[PDB]
């Protein structure tokens, strides 16, 4: 396990444990809290069908180390798009100079400790032919094709990384991941007397590509993701205003929980609130959403996109309760801001490669499920909007500001829901927003393996979930 | 500094060299492009030393063509044997892709064999400590501004040179030199239990060209304490000024509208537009990607084909799509030089100040801030969260947030009333505050 990683990546590269003693040794000539060694190899694919054909295919690769120097508050930080040792030594020497002070030089012995699975250590990259991979493509573009006759355009791409990383720190720290990743994605364009629209669909996780041929609810999973993009992209073609103001809107199960990932999400992340930068900064024991909302961020999924079997610090994943019954009871942390704060380590220390810091990040954020059935939920809005599906969204987490766009949403009317209504952007205030959750549904799911946030220029893959769920009041950004 | 670039600009072009050897024999045709940046990133927390970052990237990228197949790879690996498996590794994926006659090295007659010297390299010696007190003279002028600056998200300072290098199977081979400093501070104010946070910053190509870590700090502050106590409006149709900064991204949203890309495809609402007014008859889009130390010049575009001037929008007409060469070849065209975006684009002032605007406006919404996506490229559909300032009698009376303003950019864009002479400069799209008549903002 850390055997296999440490070969590939020390071993292979000439290096050896006492090579890390050795450099770890360098950081703490200076008067450190804490150093680290984060080393990493990856190799991405990718392959895209347009026109019925596969037009394009890449192969990426990238290999590093990554030093830091940690002295309460501050970082020193240095790397190298290579593993040697001289890549090492370039590096701590560059980043231990963040203090000019000599230090003691005490350091735990390096020792790993064992952790969970929560993924495959196979290749998936290797684990499938390129003529089966593409073929996935294929058929996905004949499927879609086939739906209805108004599919006019299907750009279908698959997407695979294969990645292996070890950290050592001063800590005693020594842990190794191996974490593949896949993606399917489509987009469709629809034609009719001249109009067009677009529709998408995809997903994926922490396996190989065979999870695309698989069972979804007596279907193969790509082709019900083909016809997906095809209703998307009829839904939006027949789409009209969508109306203006503030009122009840209902969310689906799944993605809508971009809902929690921007209202409360980076709110709860553990270096805001160390900062007093956070609207949730002091406010642990408060009431910061109605009573009816259990949120946690869970690092532990067996398999999906956003969990961690280690996050980059070598902290094991965690099921980390943040909000329970509208409480407040803590934040997602790195090592760093967990010391600042008095607190621990949750499994959030995250960082988008070698070449960049970590920092507290989420994982699979998501709402516990209610009592509510969907129908109920629904049936209880004279006047208002449903949304099943969402993009993106943005948070501006000092004024608590937030905002998610629509990419599926309808009237609701006396309690039916009604007409296909245009993409609109919601927004609030999150803590408010929250205390607005009037009913909550019994049909928890995350969504299909989607997700991306960014944070301080850094991308990291995300899930998110929720039941179905009612915000009383919204402000809906349509033009009727 | 410029004897680490000379030897970082002869390795990468060898690099490109190999690259191309390597490849002429079992391709009809190869584009090879690499990078190297170099420099140092630096914050501070209430002016002292927070983070030091010592930054060293490079990039090897290649795409081959065989029998109209392509297939492409990438490294951060420049030695000889990584080159080798790049090149290798990108051969192979073109056995397995389709022919499609499109694709292919760009037109030997459109290359920019011989590139201009625009010259955008303005190396400094700036060293960690002298890096951090410029970021802590930006953060401290922020915080000692007014008693209501109550914390701090920083002080930052950047400085970076780069190197890129482009050659292809035509005989191109062409590099050129960059640097980019920068220097930024944001702080948090509070009034009524409310917090606000805000940021302000520079930016050149040379050191010289930057604003006083004194000036930062005043507009960062100035700024900051401009957001403290906003009202939620209620739902109603106003006139609409974007200020400069976000007028600028207005205009930006153009740019995928006539890229080559959508318009292929017929996946933008402006299909139908070429050569018809979409502008006000007055409204002018001046591009000028040869302007000495342009934050956005380029001597030539990611496929190697030369820049020129150019004016997209003239008199409110639509002259021509953003091409590469793919999308060229596909309607029938050649590439205007658009692959990786646009040069520099100026729209002048139509004679007025942002003070002027507002009383020719009388009432309405002035927009400082969007959040969110919320524009559809394929129907012009246009839905953002929005902050700024409520503006009646001719005088801003109080910050508004938690709106939305919605409409359709092909209506916004045809009744632009003016635009005004407080023109933003630091950005690749230039323009002052733009006054539109009306958008559905909604709120309580
Ligand atoms: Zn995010």
């Amino acid at each position: 396990s850390l055997n296999l990683v440490s070969e590939q990546l020390l071993a292979a590269n000439g290096l050896k444990h006492q090579d890390l003693f050795a450099i770890l040794g360098q950081l703490a000539e200076r008067r450190l809290d804490y150093g680290d060694l984060y080393f990493q190899s990856s190799y991405h694919e990718s392959w895209v069908l347009e026109d019925r054909i596969i037009k394009d295919g890449s192969y990426n690769i990238d290999q590093g180390v990554g030093v830091r120097a940690i002295s309460g508050e501050k970082t020193g930080f240095a790397y190298a798009d290579q593993i040697s040792l001289l890549a090492l030594e370039q590096s701590a020497q560059a980043a231990r100079t963040i203090v000019r002070d000599s230090g003691d030089g005490k350091v735990q012995t390096l020792g790993a400790v064992e952790h969970s699975p929560l993924y495959t250590s196979v290749d998936p990259l290797q684990s499938m032919s390129r003529e089966e991979k593409l073929d996935i493509l294929r058929r996905v573009d004949k499927v879609a094709r086939e739906a209805d006759k108004r599919v006019q355009e299907v750009t279908a791409s698959l997407s695979g990384v294969y990645e292996l990383i070890l950290v050592a720190a001063t800590d005693g720290t020594l842990a190794a991941d191996v974490r593949p990743l896949v993606r399917l994605s489509v987009s469709v364009l629809v034609e009719e007397d001249g109009k067009r629209e677009r529709g998408a669909s995809g997903g994926g996780g922490r396996f190989g590509y065979e999870f695309f041929l698989a069972d979804l609810d007596g279907e193969v999973r790509a082709d019900a993701w083909a016809k997906e993009a095809v209703r998307m992209a009829l839904v939006n073609l027949s789409a009209v205003a969508a109306p203006a103001g503030t009122m009840p809107v209902v969310l689906g199960a799944g993605w809508p929980g971009v809902l929690l990932h921007e209202a409360v999400g980076h709110g709860l992340e553990g270096d805001f609130n160390r900062r007093g930068t956070s609207v949730f900064s002091g406010q642990v024991g408060e009431l910061v959403a109605s009573e009816l909302c259990t949120v946690v961020d869970d690092g532990t999924m067996v398999d999906r996109r956003g969990s961690v079997a280690i996050d980059d610090e070598g902290t094991p994943g965690q099921y980390n309760v943040l909000i329970e019954n509208g409480i407040l009871k803590g934040y997602m942390q790195d090592k760093l801001n967990a010391r600042l704060m008095g607190m621990t380590p949750t499994g959030n220390g995250r960082r988008e490669s070698y070449a960049h810091l970590p920092m507290p990040r989420m994982t699979n954020t998501y709402m516990l499920p209610g009592k509510s059935t969907p129908q109920e939920i629904i049936e209880s809005v004279e006047y208002g909007i449903y949304a099943p599906n969402f993009g993106g969204g943005q948070v501006d987490i000092t004024s608590d500001k937030f905002v998610f766009s629509t990419s599926e949403a309808y009237l609701i009317e006396n309690g039916k829901v009604t007409k296909p209504v245009k993409g609109a952007t919601l927004i609030g205030s999150g803590i408010e927003t929250m205390q607005q959750i009037s009913m909550v549904g019994n049909d928890l799911k995350l969504d299909n393996g989607v997700g991306v946030c960014g944070k301080e220029g850094q991308s990291l893959p995300v899930g998110v979930g929720q039941p179905t769920l009612k915000v009383d009041n919204l402000t809906v950004g349509g033009t009727a | 500094v410029i004897s680490q670039v000379e030897a970082q600009r002869k390795i990468l072009e060898e690099a490109v060299s190999t690259a191309l050897e390597l490849a002429s024999g079992k391709s009809d045709g190869a584009e090879v492009a690499v990078s190297k940046t170099t420099g140092i990133s630096v914050s501070t927390r209430y002016g002292e030393v927070e983070n030091v970052e010592f930054n060293s990237d490079g990039a090897l990228g290649i795409t081959v063509y065989h029998q109209n197949r392509k297939g492409s790879a990438s490294s951060t690996d420049l030695s000889p044997q990584a080159i080798a498996r790049t090149v290798q590794a990108a051969l192979d994926i073109a056995r397995y892709t389709s022919p499609d006659p499109c694709a292919g090295v760009a037109d030997k007659e459109l290359l920019a064999f011989d590139a201009p010297d625009l010259d955008l390299f303005h190396p400094a010696e700036v060293s960690p400590d002298e890096a951090i007190e410029l970021a802590a003279r930006a953060e401290q002028a922020a915080l000692q501004a007014d008693k209501r600056i109550t914390n701090t998200e920083g002080g930052s300072f950047n400085s970076h040179y780069g190197v890129k290098v482009f050659g292809n199977s035509h005989g191109m081979l062409q590099g050129y030199c960059s640097t980019r400093h920068s220097l930024s501070s944001c702080v948090i104010a509070e009034e009524n239990g409310d917090m606000e946070r805000d940021y302000a910053y520079t930016i050149g190509r040379a050191m010289s060209d930057l604003q006083t870590p004194e000036w930062v700090g005043a507009d960062c502050a100035r700024r900051t304490l401009s957001r403290l106590s906003p009202r939620k409006l209620s739902t109603m149709k106003a006139p609409v000024i974007f200020a400069n900064e976000v007028a600028t991204g207005l205009f930006g949203h153009l740019v995928g509208a006539i890229a080559g890309g959508s318009v292929y495809r017929k996946s933008t609402f402006l299909l139908d537009s070429l050569g018809k007014q979409i502008l006000p008859d007055w409204l002018t889009i001046e591009e000028h990607p040869h302007l000495l130390k342009g934050l956005a010049s380029t001597p030539f575009d990611s496929e190697g084909v030369r820049t020129e001037r150019r004016d997209i929008i003239k008199d409110g007409i639509l002259t021509q799509w953003l091409l590469t060469s793919y999308s060229a070849r596909k309607l029938g065209l050649k590439s205007t030089g658009h692959a990786g975006g646009i040069h520099n684009w100026r729209i002048a002032g139509q004679g007025l100040s942002f003070e002027q605007m507002l009383k020719e406006m009388g009432t309405g919404l002035v927009v400082t801030e969007l959040m969110g996506q919320g524009v559809s490229a394929i129907t012009g559909d246009y839905s953002r969260g929005a902050a700024g300032f409520w503006v009646e009698n001719g005088e801003i009376q109080y910050p508004v947030s938690e709106i939305t303003i919605a409409g359709n950019l092909k209506d916004m864009w045809r009744n632009i009333v003016t635009v005004g002479n407080d023109i933003e400069t630091r950005s690749n799209i230039q323009c002052g505050s733009v006054l539109l008549p009306e958008m559905k903002i909604a709120g309580q």
